[PDB]
């Protein structure tokens, strides 16, 4: 239920919740083709889940 | 007498404008409560605005509150 966003002016300053993002790779998709692919995370995503 | 009788008459000719005279003596009675209803509408607009048209009804006065979050970035 946690966002990165939910971090930011609460107990973290905006610059550095992107770098702690970035350091995670998030599945995002379909693309044109209609396949899946990966790019690092933003402050909209939610916490990885093992 | 015919003279008596047109005055008493006449005593009532008038009857359109002693109404208009009517609506004046109840409208000053009635409009200065479009200012309590008037404070109350501002005061519900008011948050709806954006800062800058905030700080200048008020002559500078009012501010951002200040709760202790959300500041300046190093
Ligand atoms: C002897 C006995 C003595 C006893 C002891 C003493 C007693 C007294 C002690 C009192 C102590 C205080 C007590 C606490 C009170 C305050 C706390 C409180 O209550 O807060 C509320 C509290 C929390 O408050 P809050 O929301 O946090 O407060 C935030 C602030 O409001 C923050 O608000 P904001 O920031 O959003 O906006 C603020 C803004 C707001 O600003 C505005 O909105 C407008 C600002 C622009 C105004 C422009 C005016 C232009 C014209 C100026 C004219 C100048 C003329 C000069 C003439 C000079 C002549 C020489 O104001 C300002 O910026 C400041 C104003 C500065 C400018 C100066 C001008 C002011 C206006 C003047 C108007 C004219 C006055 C004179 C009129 C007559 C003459 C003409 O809420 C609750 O507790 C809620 C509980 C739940 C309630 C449930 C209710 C029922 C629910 C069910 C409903 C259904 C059933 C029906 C039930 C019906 C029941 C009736």
């Amino acid at each position: 239920q946690l966002h990165f966003r939910h971090l930011v002016g609460e107990v973290l300053p905006e610059k550095r919740v992107k770098q702690i993002a970035a350091e995670y790779d998030v599945t995002d998709g379909p693309n044109d083709q209609g396949e899946m692919y990966t790019r690092p995370g933003i402050l909209g995503d939610a916490f990885p889940s093992p | 007498s015919r003279a008596v009788y047109a005055k008493l008459w006449a005593s009532t000719a008038q009857y359109t404008q002693r109404r208009h005279y009517a609506w004046y003596q109840i409208w000053s009675r009635v409009i200065p409560w479009s200012v309590p209803w008037g404070i109350f509408a501002m005061w519900m607009v008011f948050p709806a605005m954006p800062v800058e048209y905030r700080q200048a009804l008020t002559f500078g006065i009012w501010q951002k509150p200040n709760i202790g979050t959300h500041g300046p970035d190093p």
